[PDB]
């Protein structure tokens, strides 16, 4: 244990996430999304001795939708239970590089004083919250998983404008999904779910954030 | 004689109640098997039975050769007198 | 009385007593059950 | 190859090797001697190790274990005559040593009833005596079922196991 | 030390105090290095017969044999075997059965005690 | 039971009942015990004439 | 279409209720128009294909002023369209059917008429229509018997228990379930499996225990217990320099070879646990596996220093008798050696041939069964089953749609909830509409929350007052009202 | 043994419930469909 | 926890009028068989089964936190309701409890509690067997167990 499978974990870990970023539309290289646990011991040079920063050699900037706003941040905490104190070298960190987005990954537990302040953190910028064992397996791969797209504003609108539709008439979806945590989705905007149909060969449905 | 093998995954009891059980089935199907043949097409009852109303083969397996095992949950009847059904069994009984 | 509080609608949106929607339209074809038949496709045919 | 080491521990490790290897004479019928042999073990432990572990030290008492067998001292001899190297020996693939009549044996028999334990697993059935027009073969289920119903008439259902068909006496 | 042992010490369950009849208990003598039994309620003690203290799972034994006087044999529902020579006196009337309880013993197997007078013997084949 | 079979001992309402598994006699002669008439078979044969 | 559909159907059945019955229509253009195989099938190919672009046309469900719309319109119609193009063919109408133009034409008039009557009547109330169509076949057969054989343990206890358990949405199943599939060799590999099996399964100390005893031992190497004398005479690489002081108590463990050959375990695995949960305070010693048995003997790492009677405290912090014994009780009950806690032991296995399912697809374009190592297993730790090695995290499920919600989301939900009621109407063989249990699904589902439908939940709902005063509570919603 | 209609006459064939309804592939839901409810009542009707 | 590792040999008689549970060897100091040996001989004439012995050991281990007939006497009394510091009241009460409501059928005379005695060692010893597997679980679908 922790000697050699572990690397198997961060590996699927890694492409996992990476897959989720490249799902999110940044574009991740084919061979990051290739590589095997050989090469990626071989990437990161890895195990040249045991508990190595690995978990800091993880931490990465993927960065690349279509859309240039560029310079999103994963990072993954050495403590299993984080610390504001590690929040607020990590907030100098994200605040000196000026990202756009930062994604923490913590193994255990946290302060709610730092759950706080990464819940509020400020207006105008995003912190992101993901726990290891939860991204351990990547739940889209699952048969029961409908495809989701987020849905433009124009595109919400253009909905509400071609039905009329009134925005409580909606069906809500809750944030307190996974998979809404996935997408990374805000409350009030609406995500695409795209279903088989046994009876129409394919269904479509939408549901705002609450 | 303890010579019994027990079914993988299964007590021996459980192999026993199980083998019993089939053979109890396979005969009852094959003597019921004999009186679907047994009965002419001239009979009401085969007429009542094919044309699709209240009737089957097991029904005439009923009435005519066998109605089968009769059980507890799917279970062979319970030992309530004290490891017998009934005092007109010998003790430790297993007959059907 | 958990059914009773839903019916369709004239948009064929399937909709509830607070006219919320449940479905873009009954059965995702707003068609009837009856109308509704067995029928095989067959198109999943063995060989290509 | 007398491969000599720094460490008091590992030497004394060697001596308590040296003196695992001394049972039952047959390091003197093979002629070889147990210390050198004691030590190519310890050092090849090591070699892998490289540390005065416990668990190294454990792979010393999972040698000892071996060693001290007598039941199989024809394994002591296929090491002393070089035919299982010290480096061989010590450097793993035997699964628990006992080669050489009877705990090997019952390792493979012990194999095979583990084996056996998902054989059948727990039931049965099957009747063969309807044809399944998807796949010829009758590999088919039958049931028993409607005991009363409604207006629908008591029915035999079929299925077939394999490619899933479903089918009724009527 | 050979795989063709046993393990039967005959442990010793309880012995009662003789100012009470109440439980001995053990005890170490750190001082002369000795194990000692004593009671609780009153100061009397005694040394141990043996290191061994405690005993723990139990019942993979064969139970049924033991627990079962040949009286049984007396009763009539309990069938008569036509096989012969109890495994002490020479006469048959030997009276079987399986285990027949909680251990109900997936044994199917039976076993066998003679209702012939000048033996009693339980035994199986 | 010959006192039992003599009538000296009511049938109607003793019964007495013997478990060499536990070694133990159990009578009972309370109220609302359920009992039927049988035929008494000694021998392997009825007593009835 | 034909490659689209492959996609739609892993389980290969071409055979679907659908509206509208054309060989049936068609077949009656035959009987009608009195084409037969032995005259001439005079037919302009293009007008077929023209006809069947016509009536997609004509398969008008929403506006078409807009494309997604049209998307809209396609998808919906997309199954449909497929039979009807399928069955349509320019090849299909000539040779099989050979029809006339005529009798083609009449026919697409007709196929029209029926499809304007498949159109259901808006305003309709189907809620309380499905309610009756979940209310009937629950009078059934549902609890008739377990009549369900299948190699394996009577799981997911029949009907409405469980109906009644569902719809009172019950914090966790009667009976909770987890089906174990195996990716690649494990399938075939009964060996792998196994290993998978002794990886899985829940192991506890006390399963593993032969027996224990407790000793007074003089000596921990000339041990009282003589046959492990030469065991613990032998071992003198461990430092014996503070054994001097340890528990000169014996407690000791006999271990359960069977066990071992019961789940496939060793001595080093069981020594480096027993360190690991007790710390560095529990000495811990054992004889090789392949001695007469194995026995595990333990001692209390008394370490030289300040433990012996430095403060006297008079509490007695603690004697060693008991203390063996307060080690015991907890070592029996604590320690899980091996498997998820709260999946009992966990296996029943299947062998796929069991149901139509991985079927797959072949170089000839043919669907074929493929058959599998399966375990059927009581738990529900979906993220520890999903984050198990070689099970396969796809089709792996769980009876408990809880899970599903915690895991997956309420989306997984509404497909577990349906397979599931599915699975319970497809036990009664009593084929009941589809639409319907899509239907539910979407109404629980409606809120995107997982909660009763029923009273008990009644109150979180934003439903009318009268609605809620209706449930006998009347005067309560009424007065807040 | 096996049941064939042509024109609205029976070629051969012994009848059974599947045919004669409550069923998929039955006489009576064709009949509806075509002849709709009220000349398979009145069908229905003079049969019985 | 840590306290004793093993509470569940405990078994605990639910006495008539009792606020609570107490253990059935408690009753027995009531009795006032101070002596395990006599205790045993109530629970049973062979105490050579060694299994039958270890199995009561842990109920043994309760009978020393009070020795005394009289305390024995209070302390149940004292569970049973809260006459103020008389404790000879509390006794007084266990006494009548012990005569009259404990097992009236077999005679509420003072003589037949050493009598009482007798039947409720068989009766935990039927438990006990049945707790050890040695008897068969009771039917409650029996008629002959039925009136
Ligand atoms: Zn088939
Ligand atoms: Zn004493
Ligand atoms: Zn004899």
């Amino acid at each position: 244990m922790d000697d050699e499978e572990e690397t198997y974990r961060l590996w699927k870990i890694r492409k996992t996430i990476m897959q989720l970023c490249h799902d999110r539309g940044y574009l991740v290289t084919q061979d990051e999304l290739d590589q095997t646990l050989e090469e990626f011991k071989a990437q990161s040079g890895d195990k040249p001795s045991e508990g190595r920063p690995r978990r800091t050699d993880l931490t990465v900037l993927v960065a690349h939708n279509d859309d240039p706003t560029d310079q999103m941040f994963v990072f993954f905490p050495e403590e299993p239970k984080v610390g504001i104190k590690t929040i607020k070298v990590y907030c100098q960190r994200m605040q000196e590089e000026n990202i756009t987005r930062a994604l923490i990954v913590v193994q255990q537990g946290m302060t709610p004083s730092a759950k706080q302040s990464l819940v509020d953190m400020a207006p105008k910028y995003i912190l992101e919250q993901f726990l290891q064992q939860e991204l351990l397996i990547n739940i889209t791969e699952h048969e029961l998983v409908p495809e989701h797209v987020v849905m433009t504003k124009e595109e919400v609108t253009e909905l509400l404008a071609r039905y009329k539709l009134r925005e409580n008439q909606l069906p809500r979806i809750q944030a307190g999904d996974p998979v809404a945590r996935y997408f990374g989705i805000k409350r009030g905007q609406v995500v695409k779910i795209i279903r088989p149909s046994e009876t129409a060969g394919r269904y479509i449905t939408y549901r705002l954030v609450q | 004689n303890n010579e019994l093998e027990p079914t993988p995954g299964n007590t021996l009891r459980q192999t026993f109640e199980n083998q019993v059980n089939r053979i109890l089935n396979d005969a009852r199907d094959k003597t019921g098997s004999s009186a679907q043949k047994s009965l002419s097409e001239y009979n009401n009852f085969k007429s009542m039975v094919v044309s699709g109303a209240k009737g089957s083969k097991i029904n005439i397996s009923q009435v005519i050769a066998v109605v089968g095992q009769q059980n507890v949950e799917g279970k062979r009847i319970p030992f309530g007198f004290k490891h017998r059904t009934l005092p007109h069994f010998i003790k430790d009984d297993y007959g059907p | 009385k958990s059914m009773e509080s839903v019916m369709v609608k004239y948009d064929a949106t399937v909709r509830n007593s607070i006219n919320q929607v449940v479905q873009l339209r009954y059965g995702e074809d707003g068609l009837a059950g009856e109308s509704v038949e067995f029928q095989n496709l067959a198109t999943l045919k063995p060989s290509n | 190859r007398a491969p000599s080491t720094s460490d008091s521990v590992r030497l004394k490790c060697r001596e308590m090797l040296a003196a695992a290897l001394r049972t039952g004479d047959d390091y003197i019928a093979i002629g070889a001697d147990e210390e050198e042999l004691g030590s190519q073990i310890e050092e090849a432990i090591y070699q892998e190790i490289r540390n005065t572990d416990m668990k190294y030290k454990n792979r010393v008492r999972s040698r000892i274990s071996n060693l001290k067998d007598a039941k199989n001292p024809n394994l002591r001899k296929n090491v002393l005559c070089g035919n299982i190297p010290p480096d061989l020996f010590a450097r793993m693939t035997a699964e628990e040593m006992a080669s050489d009549e009877l705990k090997e044996m019952r390792k493979n028999l012990t194999k095979e009833a583990i084996r056996e334990h998902q054989m059948a697993k727990t039931g049965g059935t099957q009747t063969d005596l309807f044809t399944c027009g998807k796949c010829k073969k009758k590999n088919c289920t039958y049931t028993q079922v409607q005991t009363r119903s409604a207006d629908e008439p008591m029915t035999t259902f079929v299925v077939c196991n394999e490619c899933g068909n479903r089918w009724k006496f009527c | 030390m050979e795989p063709d042992g046993t393990y039967e010490p005959g442990f010793v369950g309880i012995r009662f105090c003789q100012e009470c009849n109440n439980m001995l208990y053990p005890k170490e003598d750190k001082e002369n290095r000795i194990l000692l039994y004593a009671c609780r309620n009153c100061d009397y003690q005694q040394e141990a017969d043996n290191s061994c203290i405690y005993v723990n799972k139990i019942t993979h034994e064969v139970d049924e044999l033991t627990q079962i006087i040949a009286d049984v044999s007396q009763d009539p529902t309990l069938p008569r075997t036509e096989d012969h020579p109890c495994q002490k006196c020479g006469h048959k009337e030997a009276v079987f059965f399986q285990s027949h309880s909680a251990r109900a013993e997936d044994a199917m197997r039976l076993y066998y005690v003679c209702t012939a007078p000048h033996c009693g013997h339980r035994w199986t084949e | 039971r010959k006192l039992r079979r003599q009538m000296d001992i009511i049938v109607s309402e003793v019964s007495m009942i013997r478990d060499i598994r536990e070694r133990e006699i159990r009578i009972y002669t309370d109220a609302g015990r359920i009992c039927r008439p049988l035929l008494i078979v000694e021998k392997q044969k009825l007593l009835l004439k | 279409d034909r490659e689209v559909l492959r996609v739609i159907f892993p389980t290969g059945d071409s055979k679907v209720v659908l509206p509208c019955n054309l060989l049936r229509m068609i077949w009656n253009a035959q009987k009608i128009f009195h084409i037969n195989p032995r005259l001439p099938s005079d037919l302009h190919p293009i007008k077929v294909v023209e006809g069947v672009k016509e009536l997609s046309k004509k398969l008008v469900i929403v506006n078409g002023d807009d494309p997604l719309s049209r998307q809209a319109q396609e998808n919906a119609t997309l199954l449909f369209n497929i039979h009807l193009r399928s069955t349509l063919c320019s090849r299909r109408m000539a040779e099989e059917f050979r029809l006339s133009g005529e009798a083609f034409d009449w026919l697409l008039g007709e196929i029209e008429s029926k499809f304007n009557q498949a159109i259901a009547h808006p305003g309709e109330m189907v809620g309380a229509l499905a309610a009756q169509s979940l209310g009937e076949p629950a009078t059934q057969m549902t609890l008739n018997t377990f009549h369900y054989a299948g190699v394996s343990a009577k799981n997911v206890t029949l009907g409405v228990p469980r109906l009644k358990e569902l719809i009172n949405i019950s914090k966790k199943p009667k009976t909770p379930s987890l089906t174990v599939f195996l990716l690649g060799q494990s399938a075939r590999d009964a060996e792998r499996a196994k290993d998978i099996l002794c990886r899985l399964e829940h192991t506890t100390l006390r399963k593993v225990t032969a027996n224990t005893a407790i000793y007074y031992d003089p000596n921990p190497q000339s041990t009282v217990v003589a046959e492990d004398q030469e065991w613990v005479n032998v071992y003198y690489e461990m430092p014996d320099f503070d054994v001097a002081r340890i528990s000169p108590w014996l407690l000791r463990v006999e271990l359960d070879r069977k066990h071992m050959t019961d789940r496939k375990l060793t001595m080093e695995q069981i020594a480096e646990k027993i360190n690991a949960g007790f710390g560095d305070d529990l000495n811990c010693i054992f004889n090789d596996d392949n001695a007469e048995k194995l026995v595990l003997r333990i001692r209390i790492m008394n370490s030289d220093e300040n433990k012996m009677q430095e403060e006297e405290e008079v509490v007695d912090k603690m004697d060693d008798d008991v203390f063996l014994r307060c080690i015991e009780s907890n070592m029996l009950t604590d320690m899980t050696l091996q498997g998820i806690e709260q999946i009992s032991k966990v296996y029943m296995h299947l062998p796929q041939t069991d149901n139509k399912k991985k079927i797959i697809i072949t170089e000839d374009g043919e669907f074929k069964a493929l058959q599998e190592w399966i375990l059927e297993t009581d738990g529900v730790s979906l993220m520890r089953v999903l984050s198990e090695k070689d099970v396969d995290p796809v089709r792996t499920t769980s009876n408990d749609i809880v899970e599903i919600f915690t895991v997956l989301g309420i989306e997984a939900v509404r497909k577990a909830l349906e397979r599931e009621l599915y699975h319970v109407i497809s036990f009664d063989g009593s084929y009941v509409n589809y639409r319907h249990l899509a239907l539910l699904c979407d109404t629980m589902t409606c809120r995107g929350h997982l909660m009763a439908i029923t009273r008990h939940g009644v109150n979180r709902q934003d439903t009318g007052p009268l609605m809620k005063c209706s449930f006998e509570e009347t005067v309560d919603v009424l007065m807040e009202a | 043994t096996k049941v064939v209609v042509e024109n609205g006459e029976l070629i051969m064939g012994i009848l059974c419930k599947k045919s004669l309804g409550t069923s998929a592939g039955s006489l009576v839901h064709i009949s509806y469909l075509e002849m709709g409810h009220d000349i398979t009542r009145l069908f229905y009707s003079n049969i019985q | 926890g840590a306290k004793k590792s093993a509470i569940g040999q405990r078994i605990v008689a639910t006495l008539p009028y009792i606020k609570q549970e107490v253990p059935i060897i408690i009753v027995f100091r009531a009795l006032g068989f101070v002596s395990d040996r006599d205790i045993l001989e109530h629970i049973i004439y062979d105490f050579e089964d060694p299994e039958m012995m270890e199995m009561v050991k842990p109920s043994l281990d309760e009978a020393f936190v009070i020795q005394e007939q009289n305390v024995a006497l209070n302390f149940i009394g004292s569970r049973g309701a809260k006459p103020g510091v008389t404790k000879e009241k509390r006794i007084k009460y266990a006494k009548e409890v012990l005569q009259k409501e404990m097992l009236p059928h077999v005679g509420v005379s003072d003589f037949c509690e050493t009598k009482k005695a007798y039947f409720l060692g068989y009766m935990v010893h039927r438990l006990l067997l049945a707790a050890l597997g040695r008897r068969e679980l009771d039917d409650r679908d029996h008629y002959g167990n039925k009136r």
